[PDB]
RNA sequence: GAUGUCGGCUCAUCACAUCCUGGGGCUGAAGUAGGUCCCAAGGGUAUGGCUGUUCGCCAUUUAAAGUGGUACGCGAGCUGGGUUUAGAACGUCGUGAGACAGUUCGGUCCCUAUCUGCCGUGGGCGCUGGAGAACUGAGGGGGGCUGCUCCUAGUACGAGA
RNA sequence: CCGACUUACCAACCCGAUGCAAACUGCGAAUACCGGAGAAUGUUAUCACGGGAGACACACGGCGGGUGCUAACGUCCGUCGUGAAGAGGGAAACAACCCAGACCGCCAGCUAAGGUCCCAAAGUCAUGGUUAAGUGGGAAACGAUGUGGGAAGGCCCAGACAGCCAGGAUGUUGGCUUAGAAGCAGCCAUCAUUUAAAGAAAGCGUAAUAGCUCACUGGUCGAGUCGGCCUGCGCGGAAGAU
């Protein structure tokens, strides 16, 4: 159970996602149903070491973006092919 | 860069040391700093022959009193 | 060597890649050893690494193995001129790809599994990373 | 290096401190003679029992002087005495070569109270309980 | 705390007893040389007196954040604290038992129920009191020192060996 | 001493010190664990 | 360094002269008793020394701890006098002082010609004990370093010259 | 349209991961000694025999008998010994011609140096009028190795030798 | 006599979870391709038949695979820049690399790859971080408290962190064993005690005993520190023939 941040974003392609990783930010997405999710940017490290324990994934999260708060828990994770740091993460609403 | 040369040895090669240069008048340290800054063979020699340095702060080879200069 | 009985066929093409040929994430446990580089293992190195982990952990925790030797590799010895056919089958090779996790654990405490992987990384040809999973 | 470390162990009788092999080799090396030790130890050991070993704990300076603290008879000798043994089991808690009463154990506790630090007359007893357990003596009522 | 609890634990531990304590004594002997250290532990369980060794930093933070017994600068450099919560006379008795193997000039000063008791006065306090003979001496000190003779009204148990 | 590279410790503490540009390992009370390289 | 961010107290009559990256300490000195620090500015006042910023070497606080150790050492130096106890382990080696010379040997008739400046003096109570006398902390240990540079303390019986931090284990003959 | 070999003799040369003295850590090194062991190009670094010989086998000197490279150093150095060198023919094999790195008998190896280097040597010119005489050191190499015993020293240490 | 109560263990088909494949397939791009119809451009790239071939012997390198060790200035095939079949700029230079395509003239300007202290044409640039090693400007395994920044985090002025000092304790030289047998030669006790602090001890060490490092306590002591992980700089690892 942690207090994390987001700015709202949507991208397409390798080049864009790499332009986030150029300044030590990366993307994420918020699903539920079968609809258009809430697409966000995250920080590399504000979600890796808070993630070094199972409480990130078992318990719900205060994620703040432009006065919106929605509640979410982590799902399966995408990792770099040369670093343990987070390339892309999934979330479900909780 | 301790400037090895052929001069005849056995077992190794004989050399000049960086260390020799200071003991046998102060010039040689200053001297292979400006030498190495000039071109090729012949031009680097035509340039070179215009430098004098000697023992330094004590040398008679200054009696002219030239144009004074700070750089 | 900790190698398979028969995969595919007995004599096979070497297996080059321009990027990823599978394996890049954690798949079991709460922690493991990630490669973060690429290259070959003759199965002898996998064994050597397994011994190191079994000498540190003992009975506390079971080991899940996340790699195996896939492709048989021929040698044509350094005693005869190259250009004419394909050599005897010599070793089975595991292809490690970039960020391929090799071994995972959960039974034993985190610091025993992490230390056990540092010993195992000296038996390996690259510099590696301890990788944490926690559940997924 | 300087010999400025840790309470050094010896446990010796008054007449068992004149030769070297019963004592171990170490005093010789730390600048203390077997003769000077022997004279200094009898001063506080023959005030009491001398036919059995009195525990002594030593500090040594970088100038080859010594200090030694000499005590009453060890609880460990008394537990041998009171139990009718001279030898223990060599595998305690798994083989038991005699027994000791608790009410007797407290009189042993009290004899070692000249140097014991325990806050109750039981606390002293509970320390020599594991001394009895080490020597193969069962602690029972 | 989760690296070392031992150092965080000791600040609460002086502060609890030293608010608590009818006499305490702040003295210098340093947290080395086991022989004197053992003997002040040893006799301390006999007389009913507890002893802690504590930095002057810990001691100044225990007076800053929490009430103390009025020895707010009587600690200097490496400092030990012996204290009694129930029997004030034992507190002074323990140094007279402990000088028989080291020294008595180790006390800088003492406190008794809020009053400063100096290092010359404690040698009088220490002469085999039970709690009532300590209390009695503190009233005999004040009565003398206060110039009015309304301050004296009982000696028949208040200045005896009887309850005081 | 020997040409042993890497400056991992040999006892529970060593003085770990970079002398003339090579890091030597050595103990605080012993000359045995002096190694020329690291 | 924690300790360059707290001042260091100086007694009466101790003159601590600030004129540059050299600071020079007098009181009742045998010699030139002095301190080198660069990365800090030390003002004297006259009762307490005050530590603040100046320029120096690229390592973090490179001289500011240095100034703390060295100032206090030299100040204790001129007042009471610094430590003096030098010694050697073993017999059959000499430790005989003659003037400003210390006669020591490996086994040989001739001296090893170990010599001291004007600034310091010695005498020896016994043929293993050396007393060096002075007021600057550095120089007394520089002749000690030279005395250990012909025979050292090395672990086989422990025999050698001993001074400051010691690096020897005092082993014996083998028996298995 | 030639970067061409073994073996012997001569003549070298450089890399130090030094055969050795020399300064020095360690040691399960007491000391002596050795193992472990780093700096070091400075210097001495052995020879006769049989055999075409590497490698071999053997006697030996000196305190001593090192490693590596060099068109597997050096036929625009030497001999031309070696492989059937080209030749029988023994041994061997095929019907034979012909072959064989098993073999025995003696047996064709070139260049006077263009430029280049290396060492010795003269002519001519700047040396500030000319002449003759001593001469400073900008510069650069050579001795450089290594046993014996007297003293050092029967001494520290070790159980004692 | 026939028959049988009776799994304690191994390691499979299988089963779940987990890993994988030119010659395996439940699933499957990007791009390439054609002809029409359209923009643009190419002094025909392509078509018939008649005259002349040459090349088929390619090479350091991009994209990718086989052969090879994911060795090699390696070898070959579909594909391509440059040389072949083209001057110039840059690289200590070159057959082949990178920019680039030599009409010819121009004491002209600009920009590329590559450069800017002198050599040598242009920045000892303005501002900040770090290495003590000519690393930079020579490579991997590999290790560590060599040095700094960063977010998350433990510790964190209530005293850290690391070391140096000093302590390493009460019963206790516990029992056996034994030159003695002590936390550390071996093995069993594996605890208790006053405590602020001291494991009947993590590591070394005449193997012990000794000597020694160790948290923790108290001095030095009052502010950063260290573990994971991203990152610039360092170290030894990194010894051969003018």
């Amino acid at each position: 159970m942690f207090t994390i941040n987001a700015e709202v974003r949507k991208e397409q392609g390798k080049g864009a996602s790499r332009r986030l990783r150029a300044a030590n930010k990366f993307p994420a997405i918020i699903y539920g149903g079968k609809e258009a999710p809430l697409a966000i940017e995250l920080d590399h490290d504000k979600v890796m070491n808070m993630q070094a324990k199972a409480e990130f994934y078992s318990e719900v999260l205060t994620i703040v973006v432009d006065g919106k708060e929605i509640k979410v828990k982590a799902q399966d994770v995408q990792r770099h092919p040369y670093k343990p740091k987070l390339q892309h993460i999934d979330f479900v609403r909780a | 860069k301790v400037y090895y040369h052929h001069t005849g040895h056995i077992g190794g090669i004989k050399q000049a040391t960086f260390e020799e240069m200071i003991a046998r008048r102060p010039e040689r340290v200053i001297e292979i700093a400006v030498k190495g800054m000039l071109p090729k063979g012949p031009l680097g020699r035509a340039m070179f022959r215009k430098l004098k340095v000697y023992a330094g702060n004590e040398h008679n080879h200054a009696a002219q009193q030239p144009q004074v200069l700070d750089i | 060597m900790l190698q398979p009985k028969r995969t595919k066929f007995r004599k096979m093409h070497k297996g080059r890649n321009r990027g990823l040929a599978q394996g890049t994430d954690v798949s079991f446990g709460s922690f493991g050893l990630k490669a973060v580089g690429r290259g070959r293992l003759t199965a002898r190195q996998i064994e050597a690494a397994r011994r190191a982990m079994t000498r540190a952990v003992k009975r506390q925790g079971k080991i899940w193995i996340r790699v195996f030797p896939d492709k048989p590799i021929t040698e044509k010895p350094l005693a005869v001129r190259m250009g004419k056919g394909k050599g005897n089958v010599e070793y089975w090779v595991a292809l490690i790809q970039p960020g391929k996790v090799l071994y995972e654990m959960d039974g034993v405490p985190e610091e025993l599994a992490r230390e056990a992987f540092k010993l195992a990384a000296a038996k390996l040809p690259i510099k590696t990373t301890f990788v944490t999973k926690t559940v997924m | 290096a300087k010999k400025v470390q840790a309470y050094v162990k010896l446990q010796v009788a008054a007449g068992m401190a004149n030769p070297s092999p019963p004592v171990g080799p170490a005093l010789g090396q730390q600048g203390v003679n077997i003769m000077e030790f022997c004279k200094a130890f009898n001063a506080k050991t023959d005030s009491i029992e001398k036919g059995l070993p009195i525990p002594v704990v030593i500090t040594v300076y970088a100038d080859r002087s010594f200090t030694f603290v000499t005590k009453t008879p060890p609880a460990a000798v008394l537990l041998k005495k009171a139990a009718g043994i001279k030898s223990g089991s060599g595998k305690p808690n798994k083989d038991k070569v005699g027994k000791i009463s608790r009410a007797q154990l407290q009189e042993i506790a009290q004899t070692k109270a000249a140097d014991m630090t325990g806050a109750d007359i039981e606390a002293m007893t509970r320390s020599i309980e594991g001394t009895a357990r080490s020597m193969g003596l069962v602690v029972e009522d | 705390a989760l690296n070392l609890q031992d150092k965080q634990a000791i600040v609460a531990e002086v502060s609890e007893v030293a608010k608590g304590a009818l006499s305490a004594v702040v003295a210098d002997s340093r947290g080395v040389t086991v022989d004197k250290m053992t003997e002040l532990r040893k006799a301390g369980r006999e007389a009913g007196v507890y002893m802690r060794v504590v930095r002057n930093t810990l001691l100044r933070r225990a007076v800053e954040g929490t009430p103390f017994e009025c020895l707010k600068d009587a600690f200097v450099g490496p400092t030990l604290i012996a204290y009694s919560m129930e029997h004030p006379g034992a507190a002074a008795r323990l140094f007279k038992e402990f000088a028989k193997a080291n020294a008595k000039f180790e006390v800088k000063a003492a406190a008794f129920e809020g009053e400063l008791i100096p290092a010359s006065q404690i040698d009088r306090l220490a002469t085999l009191p039970t709690y009532e003979e300590a209390i009695a001496r503190l009233m005999a000190t004040m009565k003398e020192a206060s110039a009015g003779k309304l301050v004296r009204t009982l000696a028949a148990v208040r200045d005896a060996k009887e309850a005081a | 001493m020997k040409v042993r590279a890497s400056v991992k410790k040999l006892c529970r503490n060593c003085k770990i010190v970079k002398r003339d540009g090579v890091i030597r390992v050595i103990c605080s009370a012993e000359p045995k664990h002096k190694q020329r390289q690291g | 360094s924690r300790v360059a961010k707290a001042p260091v107290v100086v007694p009466a009559g101790v003159d601590v002269k600030i004129n540059g990256q050299v600071i020079t300490i007098k009181g009742k000195n045998g010699e030139l008793t002095r301190t080198l620090n660069d990365a800090v500015e030390v003002k004297h006042a006259d009762n307490t020394l005050t530590f603040g910023p100046r320029d120096g070497y690229a390592d973090g606080w490179a001289q500011a701890g240095t100034a703390r150790a060295l100032l206090n050492s030299m100040v204790i130096g001129v007042t009471e006098g610094f430590t003096k106890k030098l010694q050697l382990v073993g017999v059959g080696y000499r430790a005989a002082v003659k003037g400003n010379v210390i006669n020591l040997s490996l086994g040989f008739s001739h001296p090893v010609d170990h010599q001291l400046p004007a600034g310091i003096t010695a005498e020896c109570p016994t043929q293993t004990e050396i007393v060096l006398k002075g007021a600057d902390k550095q120089v007394i240990g520089q002749v000690a370093a030279d005395l250990r540079a012909y025979r050292r303390p090395e672990p086989y019986k422990g025999k050698g010259v001993r001074y400051a931090d010691e690096v020897v284990r005092t082993k014996e003959a083998k028996k298995k």
